[PDB]
């Protein structure tokens, strides 16, 4: 229930194959991006940093969760089906 | 441990156990429900399972089930409530459960005297049933008869202000077919002191007495 | 003004406290009970309130709240919704009979009070939750219900009101934690016996989600006569704030154990000695009293002496009234046993929904035992007492306080017995 890595925006790149080694069963790549994650601090700056490097990116706008009512008298009602039977 | 909260089936206690409520039962049980409004029938919970639990003398998993069944309750809501009070009896016990209060208000009364003397008499541990089936002993909490100490309490019925010859004499008793008269075995009737009345020994005044004037 | 002591009959309000006159209704009219009850009820509900003020009465249950002030907070205009009145008779509280000496020897005024309360705050109905283990106390409470309804005092014209009224009885299943005015209101509605928090208040929302206004049973029983011999009368008793005829307990290590009626701020000493046949082998034997139930702090034969048997100066005494359920020891006490199996009572009656007292409460009664035993050394006493400020004001209920305040009274007065027994111990190994 921690919302802390919920702040910051990230730039992770498209995944690319992994296979086993034979050897030993291992995970190889091809892909020196495979592990590449930046932090930035709003939306712009990372799209400046993308086409300023070149790339090509799709955004996802950031979802905050909405205001909810809440209360603990709801659970105990005369008429409602908010009335729990679970204390 | 011996109140162990979980329940595994066996022969004596499954939900094919016969339980059943008796046509009187079923007028009290309306009754009850009716004591309560009318979207609130989930509340007749406590009273029907202990009644169920005097019919029966013990609470199986059917009856809980058929008094969820007769007030249209979820089995769970009932299985809670029987695990949580103490009153409700889930295993079988004797024709007469005996409950010894052993709180400082009576343990300082000399209350394990009349423990052992039970542990004696009977040939029990402070939790086991008897092989006649008839004698059931456990340690409890207060009572309300702090000032009547010690006391037990044997099926619905008070015996206070005793001692070990006074429990030997209620239980030779009951090993002979007679229910004993509750209260006190010294001299007092009540909570009243033992000397003498130093409270109201005078008569009361009755009515109008003391009467503000308008009104 | 002083010298709250003695009190005469005349002035005393339960009559028949010891089963000596009918418990019927023959008793209770003869005794001065059902009486201008319609005058009462015709009078307004604010004029109760008045009575109820002006004569000081505080609650009984444990805690001390002025009635009142709690009445008038359901004082209100009603919202569609019935609204009712809970009385509490589940007297769990190792020390305390009163209430059922009421509900077994005079009912009526049970009855009378549910009613006068009842137009006060605008109910529909009482239920009386009664502990379970009180079957006989409950019998004669519905058979006096069944008097009063044939006689018309409580029903479709409550004795000719236009106030309709019932009355309805409920047992408990034995437990101690169902007490409280939530809980309580749990059990009635079939859950568990759960408090809930507060916010919100039984007033707004309580029990069947309705309007609740939860209230001891001597509170109620005393209702009417104070509303008919009035609060300045029973304000004369007792000091300023804390005021009444309350119902007195004495048990453990005395010889003539009773129940009484007396005047508030009495010194215990007499409390003890007048009414009781004090400790068995005298003052000097005293080694220290709870002055009111198992949830209140010990205080040792020092400030025992001078001290008053009301609220405020018990509170100055680092300790409380309660239900004024006076446990006496003596020398002969293994007073640290005696806490523990407090501890252990607290122990098998909490609810458990709120961590604090459900795990620290079993962490103190082993912490207890140990201590009965000495196996602890004395740098763990600190910690109990940390553990039990950590309990204290962080749970739902005020059981958790309870099973923490003996805690700190023997902590506060009898450490050095508890070093010793670590001592002993260490001797021993
Ligand atoms: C664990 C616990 C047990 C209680 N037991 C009782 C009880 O047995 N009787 C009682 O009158 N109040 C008891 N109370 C106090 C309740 O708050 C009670 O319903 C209320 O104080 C009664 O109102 P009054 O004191 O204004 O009359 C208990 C409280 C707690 C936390
Ligand atoms: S303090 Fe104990 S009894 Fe009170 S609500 Fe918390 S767990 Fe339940
Ligand atoms: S302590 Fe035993 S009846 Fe109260």
């Amino acid at each position: 229930s921690g919302v802390n890595n919920t702040k910051k925006w990230k730039m992770e790149f498209d995944t690319r194959e992994r296979w086993e080694n034979p050897l030993m069963g291992w995970a190889s790549t091809a892909d020196p991006l495979s592990n590449m994650v930046l932090t930035f601090s709003a939306k712009e700056d990372a799209i400046a940093f993308a086409e300023k490097n070149g790339w090509s990116y799709d955004v996802e706008e950031k979802k905050v969760p909405k205001p909810k009512s809440k209360s603990y008298g709801a659970n105990f009602s005369w008429n409602k089906r908010t009335r729990v039977s679970t204390k | 441990g011996g109140a162990l909260f979980v329940h595994r089936d066996t022969p004596e206690n499954n939900p094919d156990t016969p339980f059943d409520f008796t046509p009187e039962n079923y007028k009290r049980i309306e009754a009850i429900v009716k004591n309560y409004p009318e979207g609130h029938q989930a509340a007749a919970v406590l009273p029907v399972l202990d009644l169920a639990q005097r019919q029966n003398g013990w609470l199986p998993i059917s009856a809980m089930n058929k008094v969820a069944e007769v007030l249209q309750v979820p089995p769970m809501r009932v299985y809670e409530v029987a695990t949580f009070y103490t009153m409700y009896n889930r295993k079988p016990v004797g024709k007469y459960h005996i409950q010894v209060c052993t709180t400082t208000p009576c343990m300082l009364r000399d209350s394990d005297s009349i423990l052992e003397t039970l542990q004696r008499k009977l040939g029990i541990k402070v939790g086991e049933t008897t092989p006649d089936k008839l004698f059931t002993l456990i340690e409890v909490e207060c009572l309300g008869a702090c000032v009547n100490a010690p006391m037990v309490q044997i099926n619905d019925n008070y015996y206070e202000d005793l001692t070990p010859k006074d429990i030997e004499e209620i239980i030779d008793e009951l090993k002979a077919g007679k229910v004993p008269k509750p209260g006190p075995r010294s001299g007092r009737f009540c909570c009243e002191p033992a000397g003498g009345l130093t409270s109201l020994t005078e008569p009361p005044k009755g009515p109008g007495f003391g009467v503000q004037a308008g009104l | 003004k002083t010298s709250f002591g003695s009190l005469k009959d005349e002035d005393r309000i339960f009559t028949n406290l010891y089963g000596r006159h009918d418990w019927r209704l023959k008793g209770a009219l003869r005794r001065g009970d059902w009486y201008k009850t319609k005058e009462i009820l015709l009078k307004g509900p604010d004029w109760i309130l008045g009575e109820m003020k002006t004569s000081g009465l505080r609650g009984r249950g444990g805690a001390g709240f002025p009635t009142g002030l709690k009445w008038s907070f359901m004082n209100k205009p009603s919202d569609g919704r019935p609204k009712y009145l809970v009385v509490n008779a589940d007297e769990g509280e190792p020390g305390t009979c009163k209430d059922r000496e009421i509900m077994r020897h005079d009912p009526h005024k049970l009855v009378e009070g549910c009613l006068v309360g009842g137009r006060a705050m605008g109910a529909r109905a009482a239920y009386i939750y009664i502990r379970g283990e009180f079957y006989n106390e409950a019998s004669n409470l519905q058979v006096a219900i069944r008097e009063a309804y044939e006689a018309g005092l409580i029903g479709k014209n409550a004795c000719g009101s236009d106030y309709d009224f019932d009355v309805f009885v409920v047992r408990g299943a034995g437990a101690y934690i169902c007490g409280e005015e939530t809980a309580l209101i749990e059990s009635i509605e079939g859950k568990q016996g759960k408090p809930r928090l507060k916010p919100p208040f039984p007033a707004d929302v309580g029990v069947f989600g309705c309007p609740t206004t939860v209230a001891n049973v001597e509170t109620v029983a005393v209702s009417p006569t104070i509303c008919r011999r009035g609060g300045t009368w029973f304000a004369g008793f007792g000091r300023e704030r804390n005021s009444g005829t309350k119902l007195f307990n004495i048990s453990g290590h005395v010889n003539h154990p009773c129940t009484v009626e007396e005047e508030m701020s009495v010194p215990l000493k007499e409390l003890i000695e007048k009414h009781a046949g004090g400790v068995t082998g005298g003052w000097d034997n005293l080694l220290a009293v709870i002055p009111g139930g198992s949830s209140t702090p010990l205080i040792p034969k020092s400030v025992c002496e001078t001290v008053l048997m009301d609220f405020d100066a018990l509170v100055q005494a680092q300790t409380g009234l309660g239900t004024a359920a006076v446990i006496v020891m003596d020398r002969s006490t293994d007073i640290v046993k005696a806490i523990a199996r407090l501890i252990e009572f607290y122990k098998h009656e909490s609810c458990g929904q709120c961590t604090p007292c459900r795990e620290g409460v079993d962490w103190m009664n082993k912490v207890m035992a140990r201590f009965v035993k000495g196996d602890a050394r004395p740098a763990e006493i600190d910690s109990l007492w940390e553990i039990s400020k950590q309990i204290e004001g962080h749970t739902i209920c005020a059981l958790g306080d309870g099973a923490a305040w003996p805690v700190q009274g023997l902590i506060r007065h009898f450490r050095p017995e508890l070093e010793d027994r670590m001592q002993r111990f260490a001797q021993q190994h």
